[PDB]
């Protein structure tokens, strides 16, 4: 009963409940450690020790939340529970691999655990660069398993893309075409599309960095032939396409709640939405080598490089200001998913301009690996992929529990954490400025003031999201029902009720061209 | 999105037992390993 | 060398058997076409068949249009597009 | 047939209070604790 | 190097980072006008009673929408280039220096004449002279003529570290089997503390580089008692 | 032996697919859970000795 | 297009008579070559990692008439 | 002659930041130099400035390793 | 009831099982680098087996027997398959750019010159050719039993079928004999890891093609394949495509190009 509903399950929606979860704990798993971090470059001296088990911590909280927070729940539980909803589909195309996805997941979890309990440890940074990731300086078992979590990831991912795009290409009515879809859907698509058009880049680049570990190769030893720059080139092929799959289903996902809570019929400007959207997803592709700028790389290279960032900056600038232009004349609904949108919109913008600022070369030769690009990318990570996770939560728990949150508790959990947030993240920019480096567990006294505060903040984002766990209880400690919801014609998801049922589309919708 | 009166409507004692649970399930093993590190350092 | 290789018009069974012997009679039980039959009068409304007491029914009223609106239609008369207001009506029969 | 409704889309109970929130808290107490009982064992390692 | 409640860069000695310090500070204002514009108009325009939820024509400003990024970003990537393309000239050095970032020290050869070569350890807080810096002291100090043009050759043995001097402008990768190359000058006698950017190790923080720029005269002194 | 075989899987017992043969499919099936199972609790108490050092 | 007599007549007349053809000219050219003399090359022949299979030096597809140790040949 | 040097010049040849290919392409030019006049029988130290230039450009491990497998027998360049 | 054209699965177990077999191959290369274990390995490996040979019949099962594949199914499993095989592209593709980094700068530890001093290419002008041919050859003789199984032939298709499946074969032992008596190993530098990782993987690649080809047979000898509704035969023949124009690209990479 309980073994054939859920650990055998065969549709979208339980499939999506169980990444919400799964993806709620990772994530919890990912705040706990980056408390720890936060809590080593707090006070100067060692709290802990040597700077191995500090950057155990690190690679653990960075995989952690990179693969097992923001990925699983955004893509497969957004995707699951809501694009069979949007586009009037019964069902995923695959619902096996689907569940097979779900399933590969948490064994990749306690890859990773047990990468992190071997006494070696694999405390070599997200980047699992050689030499440091050979068999000399990590003589041990630690990053074996490490690169054997992310096989696990990338084919569980892969064959979600394989499933989110037949069955978002397929699955439609036979009247509708691609450009009438909701807006999450294209972001879905392309963010499939970019997954399964990267992922076997890093898979090369790791197996063959673990047959550098035990099969006696010199992919990327200097003493038999090979350089680490190719490690660098591949793993970047993948990482920046990577990022830009943490971030655009946030886009699709701000994008339908500010379409909702402003009461429009539709965004602004739809085609430049889908536009933008296919125009970041083609190119991202090319702007890899901005993770290198300090490698000696050609300057023309770079020149070339720092142009492609250019060039990619423009079409999400003309996102955000159409995201501007749907909040025109509008009835704005003070809901606490708007306040996650306008925080994400004022955050994600900060975050991309400092991104601009690091995309010059010029400057990235003084601002590599400084605090400088952790404030960057923890301004579009831990604040617009997390703001856009949590305004995707607040507006669609009504559909996946039944049950209405309560929205004084919910603006209390907004207002701490974006306090939190902004007062762990700013002083991050004058410590990069300053020159402090990355990956350090302990600093010069003159960092010592702003780490202060920085490490202050942290501790504001736990009570915050130890309050967002109270919020979920409180609903299921009410029971208050919905009867109604506004706008449920434009919105399919809406449709069916709070939750919908096990079988919806048995009857499929009736849209016609002619 | 409407709202149903609550079936089961908790008053606020209970909501403070809830957060004060949270706070204490939540800080005590975490509190607990990071109030002796240098006993785990063979003190 | 002869034949041997089966044609699907026997071998084929359930569901496909279904589909393929109604749609070699024009007939699409299994919604796999646009549907038919379009004016949005009153007296000469978009029919749309079911099994059930209530279908949702999409509306593109307009061409070049981006967001379909969606809404249930139930039996007895017609009801309109909640936007243009093209008639549906729902005659549940089919299988 | 699987159960339709309200709080029955979910693989937990929900028709009490109070072990519904100690099941919260042990599960993502649980979370929250695991990285510490890990950097407690490679501290008492060596 | 750093002093207590800093928020800018450290200041230039180098003419390389005086032309980065005065883009940073173009580029800054640019994303300060930026911001100022998503944040005035974000505050704008959900502080209204008058309504407009209807039909709209979708395609009627794209035109100025697509060219003020545009422009902008062109603005920005011009200077950008042109100092990108101030660091690859035409050097003609007068000394060159060789580091090598062996497992958690750093190791220095002069030996365009008469080969020089030692190692650069921290001095540990316990053995600290009073009056030094925690975490940026070294025991040998690299010495360095100043107002010159200095190639600066940049390896290391085995794992990846990078070679850094904030002050001077100056970060580049120290790759095992590549060597890379910089150039330094400076304006300024005295002291310049900088250290390691990379990953490398459960003492990565625990390598400092420590820059002593002197006189020609004194470096040739130097030189001589070194030997 | 194609047509008959479609008479046999097109039957209303409400059995799934993988246990309609009968006996043989539940016993590969039955064996495989439980090989599966061993294997899993047996790499779980292998990754936790090999956690600890010698 | 779309035919089935004239792509059996295409595969008998190209694929296996070719195949066979190849195969003559690969047997007529079956020749082994004599051992080259030994240097202790140091980006050929590592050991970093022992192997996880028999001894540990020995690969895979190690044979011993033409596949050198780091240490020489085998006798 | 060409000396009083005092450094290593720029080379137009390779002037990016990657300088592997200038000191490899130097000691091997320096070992040339030496087989191709000690063949000719004349003064082999005529390119002795060519020695000068690896002394200045790819570090003293790299040069004693190529100094070692030189005088084992075991050097993957064509001298 | 079902009025949508779509499939709908009943509960199943092997993502569960194949997903806790994948968790057994990971752990067991761990154990067997590391510890020098092969039991739980070779469980992972009797799971994955188990796991995969009873999701295809199921599969088969729904596809023959009860009739759920609609052409909206169909199409949807080519969807599929095209995205799986466009993974595999830039697969190999990461490889190859491994190697044409590798070998278009030939670095100083080697000598500069590409193929390193101390080894011994294989020349593309001996046998490699013949099993070059040998892939064209299963190619043309596929492409003849899809053609057969369009227009309605048996005989001829059992013919193809097994002339096609018996030159893999011939391929995939061509290839390990000639891997035998190779006059370079793994730890020959950067050419020998370039070259034995990217014709061992199109070597694990071409055995898998072989033994869909194989399952193919055994398929088609039990009548399963009707006249147009063949989908795993369309299925070989896109996958051996694919495998011998990757074949391609390595015989004019790797062996043509440098040696
Ligand atoms: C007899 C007892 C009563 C009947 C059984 C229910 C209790 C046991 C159970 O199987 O309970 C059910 C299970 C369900 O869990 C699963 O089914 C699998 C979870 C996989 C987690 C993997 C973690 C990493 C493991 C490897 C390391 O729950 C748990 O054990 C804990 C769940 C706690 C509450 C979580 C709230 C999350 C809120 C945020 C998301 C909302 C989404 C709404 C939509
Ligand atoms: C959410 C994930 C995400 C997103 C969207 C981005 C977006 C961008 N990122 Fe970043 N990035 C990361 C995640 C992300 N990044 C991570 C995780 C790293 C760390 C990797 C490591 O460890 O090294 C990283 C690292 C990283 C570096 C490495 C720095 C270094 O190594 O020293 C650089 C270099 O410039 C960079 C650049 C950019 C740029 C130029 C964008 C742009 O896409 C931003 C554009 C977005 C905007 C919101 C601006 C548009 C708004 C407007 C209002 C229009 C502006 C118009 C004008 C100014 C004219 N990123
Ligand atoms: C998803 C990506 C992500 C997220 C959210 C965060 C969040 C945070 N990060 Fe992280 N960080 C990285 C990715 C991320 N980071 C990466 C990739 C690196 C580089 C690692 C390397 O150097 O190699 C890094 C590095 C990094 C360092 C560098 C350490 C060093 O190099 O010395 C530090 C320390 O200040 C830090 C701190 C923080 C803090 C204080 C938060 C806080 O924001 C934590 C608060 C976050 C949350 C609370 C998550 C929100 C979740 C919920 C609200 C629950 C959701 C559940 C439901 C909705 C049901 N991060
Ligand atoms: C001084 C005044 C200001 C001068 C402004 C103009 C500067 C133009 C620099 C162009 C350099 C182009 C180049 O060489 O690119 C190398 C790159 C190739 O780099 P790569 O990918 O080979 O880099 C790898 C380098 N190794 C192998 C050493 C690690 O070429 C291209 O990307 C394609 C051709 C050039 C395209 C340039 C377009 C620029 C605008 C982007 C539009 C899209
Ligand atoms: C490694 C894991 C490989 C798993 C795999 O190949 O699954 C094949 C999958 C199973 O069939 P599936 O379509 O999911 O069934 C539901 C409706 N027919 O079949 C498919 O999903 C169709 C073919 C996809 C092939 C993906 C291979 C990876
Ligand atoms: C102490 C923390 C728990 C306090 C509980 C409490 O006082 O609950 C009362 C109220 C419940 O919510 P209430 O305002 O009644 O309804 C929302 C209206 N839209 O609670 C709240 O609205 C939150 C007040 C918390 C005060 C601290
Ligand atoms: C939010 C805006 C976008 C993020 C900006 C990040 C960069 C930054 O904060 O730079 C610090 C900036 C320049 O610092 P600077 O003026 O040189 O300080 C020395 C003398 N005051 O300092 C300032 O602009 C002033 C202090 C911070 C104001 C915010
Ligand atoms: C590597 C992983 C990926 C391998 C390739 C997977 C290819 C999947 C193809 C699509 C699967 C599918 O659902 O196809 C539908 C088909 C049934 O439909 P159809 O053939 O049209 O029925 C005719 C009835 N008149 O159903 C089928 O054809 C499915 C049954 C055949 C599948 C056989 C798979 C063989 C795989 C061989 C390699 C296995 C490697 C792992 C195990 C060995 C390890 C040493
Ligand atoms: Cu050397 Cu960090
Ligand atoms: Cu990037
Ligand atoms: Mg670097
Ligand atoms: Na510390
Ligand atoms: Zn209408």
């Amino acid at each position: 009963m309980f073994i054939n509903r859920w650990l055998f399950s065969t549709n979208h929606k339980d499939i999506g409940t169980l990444y919400l979860l799964f993806g709620a704990w990772a994530g919890m798993v990912g705040t706990a450690l980056s408390i720890l971090i936060r809590a080593e470059l707090g006070q100067p001296g060692a709290l802990l020790g040597d700077d191995q088990i500090y950057n155990v911590i690190v690679t653990a909280h960075a995989f952690v939340m990179i693969f097992f927070m923001v990925m699983p729940m955004m893509i497969g539980g957004f995707g699951n529970w809501l694009v069979p909803l949007m586009i009037g589909a019964p069902d995923m195309a695959f619902p096996r691999m689907n569940n097979m996805s779900f399933w590969l997941l948490p064994p990749s979890f306690l890859l990773l655990l047990a990468s992190s309990m071997v006494e070696a440890g694999a405390g070599t940074g997200w980047t699992v660069y050689p030499p440091l990731a050979g068999n000399l300086a990590h003589a041990g078992a630690s990053v074996d398993l490490t690169i054997f979590s992310l096989h696990l990831a990338g084919v569980s991912s892969i064959l979600g893309a394989i499933n989110f795009i037949t069955t978002i290409i397929n699955m439609k009515p036979p009247a509708m075409t691609q450009y009438q879809t909701p807006l999450f859907v294209w972001s879905v698509l392309i963010t499939a599309v970019l997954l399964l058009l990267s992922l076997p880049v890093l898979a090369a680049g790791i197996t063959m960095l673990l047959t550098d570990r035990n099969l006696n190769t010199t992919f990327f030893d200097p003493a038999g032939g090979g350089d680490p720059i190719l490690y660098q080139h591949l793993f970047w092929f993948f990482g920046h396409p990577e990022v830009y799959i943490l971030i655009l289903p946030g886009f699709g996902i701000i994008s339908h709640v500010v379409t909702y809570y402003s009461g429009k019929k539709e965004p602004f400007g739809y085609m430049g939405m889908v536009w933008a959207m296919m125009s970041i997803g083609f190119l991202g592709f090319i702007v890899w080598a901005h993770h290198m700028f300090t490698v000696g790389l050609d300057v023309d290279t770079r020149a070339y490089f720092t142009s492609a960032t250019m060039i990619i900056a423009i079409p999400t600038g003309v996102k955000v200001f159409s995201w501007l232009a749907t909040l025109h004349g509008g009835n704005i609904k003070w809901s606490p998913a708007m306040l996650w949108a306008l925080g994400f919109i004022f955050l994600f913008t900060v975050g991309g301009l400092t991104g601009i600022v690091l995309s010059n070369s010029s400057l990235d030769i003084v601002l590599h690996d400084t605090y400088y690009v952790v404030a960057h990318f923890h301004y579009v990570l831990s604040m617009g992929a997390v703001f856009a996770i949590m305004a995707g939560f607040v507006h669609w728990f009504p559909l996946f529990s039944g049950f209405t949150l309560d929205d004084t508790w919910a603006k209390a959990h907004f207002a701490i954490m974006f306090v939190g947030v902004n007062m762990t993240f700013f002083p991050q920019h004058f410590l990069g400025l300053s020159g402090m480096p990355r990956r350090y567990s302990d600093y010069p006294d003159a960092y010592t003031t702003w780490n202060t505060v920085s490490s202050m903040g942290s501790f504001i984002s736990l009570t915050a999201v130890l309050i967002m766990i109270f919020m979920i209880w409180e609903a299921f400690a009410s029971k208050r029902e919905v009867m109604s919801v506004s706008y449920a014609s434009t919105n399919l998801e809406w449709l069916h009720g709070c939750p919908p049922p096990y079988h919806t589309f048995e009857e499929p919708t009736y849209v016609k061209v002619k | 999105v409407s709202a149903k009166p609550a079936k089961t409507p908790t008053s606020a004692v209970e909501q403070a037992v809830g957060i004060s649970a949270i706070v204490v399930g939540f800080m005590v093993p975490a509190g607990w390993v990071l109030a002796h590190l240098e006993s785990y350092k063979k003190s | 060398s002869g034949g041997g290789v089966p044609t699907d018009e026997e071998q084929a069974t359930g569901l496909e058997r279904e589909i393929m012997i109604a749609a070699q009679k024009g007939l699409d039980p299994y919604n796999m076409l646009p549907p038919k039959a379009a004016s949005g009068t009153k007296e000469d409304p978009n029919l749309v068949p079911s099994i059930s007491n209530k279908r949702i029914v999409g509306c593109i009223c307009e061409e070049d249009n981006c967001t379909v609106i969606w809404f249930w239609l139930h039996k007895g008369e017609s009801q309109r597009c909640p936007n243009c207001g093209t008639h549906y009506k729902l005659v549940p029969h089919q299988m | 047939h699987y159960e339709e409704g309200p709080g029955k889309n979910l693989p937990f109970s929900v028709e009490n209070k109070w072990r519904l929130l100690a099941m919260m808290t042990v599960y993502f107490g649980s979370g929250f604790a695991a990285p510490f009982f890990i950097v407690r064992h490679q501290l008492l390692k060596k | 190097m750093a002093y207590p409640f800093q928020l800018g860069l450290q200041d230039a000695t180098s003419p390389i980072m005086e032309e980065l310090m005065n883009f940073h500070d173009h580029t800054l204002m640019i994303v300060f006008l930026i911001s100022s514009l998503v944040l005035y108009i974000i505050s704008l325009m959900l502080t209204t009673k008058l309504t407009h939820t209807s039909t709209m024509d979708a395609q009627e400003v794209e035109t100025i929408w697509t060219i003020l990024p545009a422009v902008i970003l062109i603005m920005i990537a011009l200077p950008s280039l042109r100092i990108l393309y101030m660091m690859d000239e035409i050097n003609n050095p007068v000394l060159t220096v060789k580091t090598m970032g062996h497992q958690w020290y750093w190791s220095y050869e002069y030996t365009d004449y008469e080969d020089l070569c030692f190692d650069s350890y921290m001095i540990p807080t316990n053995d600290l002279k009073p009056g030094e810096l925690r975490l940026l002291e070294v025991d040998n100090r690299v010495v360095l003529p100043m107002e010159l043009p200095i190639r600066m050759l940049i390896s290391s043995e085995d794992v990846l570290h990078s070679w850094a001097v904030p002050s001077l402008g100056l970060k580049t990768d120290a790759i095992p089997g590549r060597l890379n190359q910089a150039t330094v000058t400076s304006n300024r006698p005295g002291l310049f503390y900088g250290q390691c950017s990379e990953i490398c190790g459960s003492n990565h923080s625990f390598m400092p580089i420590v820059l002593e720029m002197v006189p020609l005269k004194y470096f040739e002194n130097w030189s001589a008692s070194m030997i | 032996k194609v047509p008959e075989l479609q008479k046999f899987f097109q039957k209303a017992d409400g059995v799934p697919i993988h246990l309609k043969r009968g006996l043989p499919d539940q016993m590969l099936y039955r064996t495989t859970m439980a090989l599966t199972l061993g294997g899993t609790i047996y790499c779980l108490i292998a990754l936790y000795m090999a956690s600890q050092p010698r | 297009g779309a035919g089935a007599n004239t792509w059996r007549l295409l595969t008998f007349v190209l694929a296996l008579p070719g195949v066979a053809l190849c195969s003559l000219n690969c047997w007529m050219h079956a020749g082994h070559h004599e051992r080259p003399e030994f240097i202790p090359y140091h980006h050929l022949r590592i050991r970093t990692k022992p192997f996880a299979w028999g001894d540990g030096n020995h690969t895979l597809f190690h044979n011993p008439h033409v596949n050198p140790l780091p240490t020489g040949y085998e006798h | 002659k060409i000396k009083n040097y005092k450094t290593a010049p720029f080379d137009s040849r390779f002037p990016n930041q990657n300088q592997t290919k200038n000191c490899w392409q130097n000691y091997l030019d320096f070992h040339r130099c030496e087989k191709a006049m000690t063949a000719k029988g004349g003064d082999v130290s005529v390119c002795e400035w060519y020695r000068r230039v690896y002394k200045s450009l790819c570090p003293v491990s790299w040069v004693s390793a190529w100094d070692d497998r030189i005088a084992e027998g075991t050097f993957p360049g064509k001298i | 009831h079902q009025t949508h054209a779509y499939h709908m699965v009943n509960p199943s177990p092997w993502p569960l099982t194949g997903a806790f077999s994948a968790l057994l191959l990971t752990s067991g290369l761990v154990m067997w680098f590391h510890y020098n274990s092969i039991t739980l390995l070779t469980l992972g490996l009797l799971t994955n087996i188990l796991t995969m040979y009873q999701w295809w019949r199921d599969v088969i099962r729904e596809g023959t027997y009860q009739g759920h594949h609609t052409p909206i199914v169909q199409k949807g499993l080519r969807y599929g398959m095209i995205l799986f095989i466009v993974s595999e592209v830039f697969f190999f593709a990461g490889f190859f750019w491994a190697f044409y980094h590798s070998s278009l700068v030939p670095t100083h530890d080697l000598g500069g010159c590409w193929p390193p001093t101390g080894i011994s290419p294989l020349n593309p002008l001996e046998v490699p050719l013949l099993n070059t041919s040998v892939l064209l050859a299963s190619g043309v003789s596929i492409t003849w039993a899809h053609h057969s199984l369009m227009e309605g032939k048996r005989n001829h298709m059992n013919q193809a079928l097994l002339i096609t499946i018996m030159l893999g074969l011939y391929f995939t032992i061509l290839q390990a004999s000639e891997y035998f008596e190779t006059s370079f190993s793994i730890s020959d530098g950067i050419y020998g890891s370039t070259f034995f990782m990217a014709t061992g993987f199109h070597g694990l690649h071409v055995i898998i093609g072989s033994t869909f080809l194989i399952v193919c047979l055994l398929r088609q000898l039990k009548f399963h394949f009707t006249s147009k509704h063949h989908f795993g035969f369309e299925a070989a023949a896109w996958y051996w495509h694919f495998v011998d124009v990757v074949w391609l690209f390595l015989y004019v990479s790797i062996y043509w190009w440098g040696s």
